[PDB]
């Protein structure tokens, strides 16, 4: 009597077609279980029927044929976790694929799990730095925050990320644990080479170590790229549930869409606004509100995430792109117009912005970019109204005066992720005024120069600004000091 | 009666009953599970098989699974012990603070006051919004909306007028959540405590809440706002006293059931929306009401995909309110917070027979002027300022100040504006108002009616601003 | 193993087998017929049957008719025996010289290399055209791409491309010819032959041609590029060879995929097209690529349907070029060859530490004039430029001349242009547009630039004129 093979934790493969098994007995599996199939491909058990069981594949469905025999595995989905994977590249099920060795796990989660409730955590107080003045200053990005990338192909999105990861150094290379930072990329629908470039980068920048890295490119398979940041997610939570500190990054949550469309419409579920599953809104949801901040209660760690969304013609109005910008805590938004007319980041300052204002922010930055953000959109505007020097009076020049030397400041090339009170340096010189003389030209040059001055020379005044993490009256007065003079040196 | 689950895919399940085949509405119990699931039974297949939407997680469900009836819809525990606490779609503590210890329970599901329960009375509730009150009043026991696309400031307005008026109000207040935020209960639980609205140690809560967010499935989504409503519904009837009820966002109660319409087989309507999605509304929407029992005073934040006011959901919510604050990104987009739209927002109220004509004509004036304005910016953009009459280009003046003017700091962004928030007093609105439009400011710069509160702000400001 | 034609539609052939059900991706041989008929098998539909997609015209075929399972998936002859030869989807010369004797045969499905396959150099291709060069530069063992609308360019470019670069280039090349035109195969095969890259005498021919074109089923089209695909592959690992891949046209492909996708009973995605898309393009395109092995520059025409680059196809192609040649009508239209949009066409070279920053700082230099020059376009619309200031005057005028030096006569073109085909050297390019943005050359008028290589032929053009 063999019987290996009865139909309650067996079944055998009725039809296999696209990815989809339509497997036979399984009468005990669960939704949403990994089963196992002869060729020693895993799939997962999606929709359970009265007489078949929709599986997904994750893999090549090319080893599948009619008649194979499914094995339950009695799990939910999971996968590796813990600081193990840090410096590594895995796939989307957490096997390693930089050929450097398994990985030590001793850890796992399932890749579904709801977030944390209301209970469980505590308002976002802590600033996630970027490095980028444009973002830290405007749209500030605090722990347990979500905040979307979001613009056209080429307009710069993943830069705003990897100048993020790599501006954690800092804090890593550093003493304080509660101010490290583990990083988690997600490349999803990506291309293979893409990636590599981009590990090799984060490698030169000496980020890897903190690093891992998930990937389930453009051939993996619909459920791979589908599962991907769930996956990666999951290996956040470790940090996060563990009083430490992690931010990850989905880039981008386009192709996990389509994957996720793919991977729907193949198993008959019916189409539904522009082809998507009913459900795609609930797709994004469900991730991104397990980044989070928990409170001392449950270890004070957070999740902070950075999902990359890619607008078509730069209209932002679209309904994905409006799907995602209703969950996240904020938006960047890149613009390619901008982006050619010099301004990198091609931040729109109008269109993006941050749910946690300055709660995200050090009391240095409160302290000069604070009423920063709605002075430059009403510039903007101005700006537009006198593109026909209309009649205008002197509060309006001394609008477009500042705007434009401000505009200018907020520039940033890549790579340099700057230090919060380098930042505040700067910005101070614009906002109160210093530059409103020099030509806009000069600004650039001017902030390297000066950034130059004061790193060598007066590194006191940079420890205790980023000390204090306040600009204190003498502060406010050593600064005044030398800004003005070496301005005038400079403007010899 | 005990049935068993035959299929699951997603968020819906369908139950076979052996004997006994429970109604529509009926909620059923998952058996073997280490949290309590309930499905509420969504049609009737035959076959005594119901098809039926999960009030939760249906990872683990089994074919084969076990399911009793309750023998009955939904029912949460409604009652004054439920003020302070946090509850789910179905009635669970969810701030881990004990049981709920009320004497009553009470079916999420329930028919609509009659006809002849209707209330007619009609009293300006001043907010101190310049915009909204001066524009489109809010109306002690009537229906608000707040429209707005995402991240225009639908939450932050209702946060002000939690702030502004839930705050004094003396009776109960019911916030719930619908498939928003889950960082948003915690800053308002929060709040409500730091504030004592919410009191953990006396029974002086003031503010029962109620919640299901984005991190939710379909189905509870399409719940939670039964829940909060019913509680709601309680202290208007059985205790009869003025209830505020706040709704975030009502929005995703419709996305909700869009979720799974397809899941139960029915053809598409237009946008993607369920063709039931009217009368799904209706039923709902008809119960939010104020009657002779009681008075309910909604405010619901109703989202508006893609911007585009005449999606289906934002669209068929118009006719269900008294009183509408419509939100546009175009203004948020300058600065101008609250970005209401001064020529879209509109108030049951605004009427000289009820407010009055000095407030009427004022209101009427500055939205002349505001149009007057939106008709000219596209020409002068191109063909430029000079040849427009000097008539002409003092209201394009004035409309720019105006513009201004409108703007308000919050109490409630200071985080955002880097300002300290203002409330201003109707009078002090109107008067405000009154005399830009009377020319008494023609030589003030705009900026200097940019966010600021009361007129004279805005004097001061100009002075500041001098240099 | 015999199976029997159960049912038949269009391309798409249903069949039975009773003793050995042959896996997804094997190829089918039909029995009873004149000439070859694979069928190329697709699913399991259960109940012991298989839903195929033939690689040839299906009239003729009947019910019950008899199947062959061949026990692989379609094989095609890979080796240097290939070279100079044309061949069909499924490997069968085409080019009446008789059989390709190759001792190895490679299977057109094979899996994308591994991620520590990958390699991360790069290097520049110069192709002496202006704009290219300048703007959005090509990479050797890169990943370049040629988007465009009906009748824009694209298929010029490819040739003149294959004439500044394919014909002085050591390693081998392929072409693959996929949905597009018949003649255009026997306008190139004829041209090769003349120019001696295919040579009929001697083994010395640089070139292995495949089509599948126009006049085919969708099935070959469908499977065309895996074809020429996979004879590339070989010379890159099998040989460490540098090899150069040109296709004409990808778009195809896709096109060809959603032909049967309906009859392979899916429901419909976006715009009508097969919900497997991406993955599709996926799974073929990461085979088309430079490993540690050995180097594949690749050259790929994108059609542009009813010029639409937001068309599902396009759109999900630029995630996988390392540079995009974008093509516009309008420019065309404005007389401007090769019609490349200067905004819209990027390169990940495009990095100062890569091209220099003297490279770099034209280039950003150039693209923001012409941004600039974009906005002040709606007024010069109603109002021209009487109304603009003297500064933004400045500014058209000097993006006029830099519009105009972004074109340039192609060789090839030569019949169209009446000029003489022109190759200017990337320094030459780097230079010429400094001087126009440095306001070297405001005196000149701006016909001087049009239609030239370097700028010294600009300078002289206008002596002409005047
Ligand atoms: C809508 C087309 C746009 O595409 C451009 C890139 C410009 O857009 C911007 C951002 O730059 C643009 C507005 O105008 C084109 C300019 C075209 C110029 C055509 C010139 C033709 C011409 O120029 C001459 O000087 C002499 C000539 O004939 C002897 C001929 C035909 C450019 O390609
Ligand atoms: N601050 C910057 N200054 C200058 N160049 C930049 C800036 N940030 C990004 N880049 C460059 O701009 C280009 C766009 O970068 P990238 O972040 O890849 O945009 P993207 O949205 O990822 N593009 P894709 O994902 O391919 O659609 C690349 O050449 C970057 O090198
Ligand atoms: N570089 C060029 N210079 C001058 N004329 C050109 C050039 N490229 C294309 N043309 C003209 O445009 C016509 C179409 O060129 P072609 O390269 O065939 O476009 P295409 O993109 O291949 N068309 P199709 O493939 O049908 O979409 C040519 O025959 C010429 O008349
Ligand atoms: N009243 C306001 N004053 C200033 N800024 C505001 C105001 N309301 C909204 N904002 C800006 O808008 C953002 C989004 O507002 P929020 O209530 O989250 O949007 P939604 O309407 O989408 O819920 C805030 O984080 C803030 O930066
Ligand atoms: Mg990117
Ligand atoms: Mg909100
Ligand atoms: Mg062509």
């Amino acid at each position: 009597a063999d019987t290996s093979v009865d139909l309650e934790e067996t079944g055998r493969v009725l039809s296999i077609g696209d990815g989809i098994a339509r497997v036979h007995g399984l009468r005990n599996v669960q939704a949403e279980e990994m089963v196992e199939f002869s060729s020693g491909l895993k799939g997962m058990s999606l929709n359970l029927e009265p007489d078949n069981v929709g599986v997904v594949v994750f893999g090549n469905d090319k080893l599948i044929k009619e008649g194979d025999i499914v094995k339950r595995t009695g799990a939910i989905v999971d996968v590796p976790v813990g600081e193990e994977l840090l410096g590594r590249v895995v796939d989307a099920l957490g096997n390693a694929i930089d050929g450097k060795g398994p990985i030590g796990s001793k850890a796992r989660r399932r890749v579904g799990l709801k977030a944390p409730g209301i209970i469980p955590r505590i308002s976002v107080r802590e600033p996630m730095q970027t490095g980028i003045k444009a973002v830290d200053s405007l749209v500030p990005i605090g722990r347990g925050q979500r905040e979307l990338i979001i613009g056209d192909r080429q307009t710069g999105k993943t830069s705003i990320a990897i100048d993020t990861i790599i501006n954690q150094k800092r804090f890593n290379d550093g003493t304080d644990e509660k101010k490290k930072l583990y990083c988690i990329y997600v490349a999803i629908g990506q291309k293979r080479s893409t990636v590599a470039q981009l590990v090799k980068r984060l490698t030169d920048a000496d980020a890897m170590k903190y690093t891992i890295v998930v990937s389930a490119t453009a051939s993996d398979a619909a459920p791979l790229q589908y599962l991907a940041p769930y996956s990666g997610c999951s290996m956040g939570e470790y940090f996060r549930d563990n009083g430490k500190h992690a931010l990850i990054i989905y880039d981008d949550l386009s192709k996990q869409a389509v994957a996720y469309r793919q991977m729907s419409l193949l198993l008959r579920r019916p189409p539904g606004r522009e082809a998507y599953p009913g459900d795609v809104f609930y797709l994004h949801s469900r991730l991104l509100e397990r980044a989070a901040k928990m409170n001392d209660a449950f270890g004070g760690g957070s999740l902070t995430a950075l999902p990359v969304i890619e607008t078509q013609a730069g209209d932002v109005s679209a309904y994905i792109p409006t799907n995602v910008i209703s969950i996240t805590d904020g938006q960047i938004f890149l613009e390619t117009e901008l982006f050619y007319k010099g301004i990198r980041p091609a931040i729109n300052v109008g269109l993006s912005v941050s749910r946690v204002g300055s709660a995200a922010q050090t009391r240095a930055m409160k302290q000069v970019a604070g009423t920063m953000k709605l002075e430059l959109a009403q510039y903007r505007e101005v700006a537009a109204f006198a593109q026909f020097g209309s009649d205008l009076d002197a509060a309006t020049q001394q609008l477009l005066s500042r705007g434009v030397r401000l505009t200018e400041l907020l520039k940033q090339g890549q790579y340099s992720p700057m230090a919060i009170e380098e930042q505040v340096a700067v910005i101070y010189a614009g906002v109160r005024g210093y530059l409103d003389k020099l030509e806009p030209s000069k600004i650039t040059k001017f902030e390297n120069a000066f950034l130059s001055h004061v790193i060598s020379q007066h590194q006191a005044l940079l420890g205790k600004i980023r000390t204090d993490g306040k600009i204190s009256e003498e502060s406010d007065a050593k600064l005044k000091e030398i800004v003005t003079n070496f301005l005038a040196g400079f403007e010899a | 009666t005990t049935g068993r689950i035959v299929a699951v895919i997603g968020a819906v399940v369908d139950v076979q009953f052996d004997e006994g085949l429970p109604p529509i509405l009926n909620a059923l119990e998952v058996q073997g599970r280490e949290t309590r699931l309930v499905l509420e039974v969504a049609q009737h297949l035959g076959e005594s098989t119901v098809r039926t939407i999960a009030m939760d997680g249906t990872e683990g469900l089994v074919r084969g699974q076990k399911v009793l009836d309750s023998g009955a819809p939904i029912r949460i525990p409604v009652g004054p012990e439920t003020l302070g606490r946090i509850m789910n779609v179905i009635g669970e503590p969810i701030d881990e603070r004990g049981p709920i210890k009320t004497k009553q329970f009470a079916a999420i599901h329930a028919e609509a006051p009659e006809f002849v329960e209707m209330s007619v009375e009609q009293e300006i509730l001043v907010t101190g919004i310049k915009v909204v009150d001066l524009l489109a009043p809010y109306a002690k026991g009537g229906k608000i909306g707040l429209f707005g696309g995402a991240g225009v400031g639908k939450t932050v307005l209702i946060m002000e007028l939690i702030n502004n008026v839930a705050k004094a109000h003396g009776g109960y207040s019911v916030f719930a959540g619908v498939g928003e935020r889950t960082r948003e209960g915690n800053d308002l639980y929060h709040e409500m405590i730091e504030s004592g609205v919410i009191n953990l140690k006396d029974a002086t809560s003031k503010v029962a809440l109620v919640y299901g967010q984005m991190n939710e499935p379909p189905g509870a989504r399409a719940r939670v706002a039964l829940t909060g409503l019913t509680v709601a519904e309680y202290f208007r009837d059985q205790e009869g006293q003025d209830v505020l009820l706040f709704i975030d966002n009502i929005f995703r109660f419709t996305q909700a059931g869009s979720e799974v319409s397809a899941l139960l087989g029915r053809i598409p309507s237009a946008v993607g929306y369920q063709p039931t999605l009217a009368t799904d509304m209706g039923t709902m929407q008809e119960r939010i009401t104020t009657t002779k029992k009681g008075s309910i005073t909604s405010v619901q934040a109703i989202y508006v995909p893609a911007d585009d006011l005449t999606d289906p959901a934002p669209a068929t919510t118009f006719a269900h309110l008294d009183a509408t604050t419509v939100l546009s990104r175009a203004i948020a987009e300058l600065g101008i917070y609250p970005a209401v739209d001064p020529l879209d927002s509109t108030s049951r109220i605004m009427d000289p027979n009820i407010v009055g004509s000095e407030h009427y004509d004022v209101a009427r004036g500055v939205q002349k002027i505001l149009q007057d304005y939106k008709s000219l910016q596209d020409i002068i953009a191109i063909l430029g300022m000079d040849e427009l009459s000097e008539e002409d280009k003092l209201t394009v003046s004035r409309a720019r100040k105006i513009q201004r003017f409108l703007s308000q700091p919050f109490q409630v962004a200071e985080v955002f504006t880097g300002h300290l928030g203002k409330l201003v007093p109707l009078k002090e609105t109107i008067k405000g108002f009154q005399q830009i439009l009377a020319g008494e400011y023609d030589h003030l710069p705009e900026q200097a009616f940019y966010m600021v509160g009361p007129i004279e702000e805005a004097v001061a400001k100009a002075d500041k601003l001098a240099e």
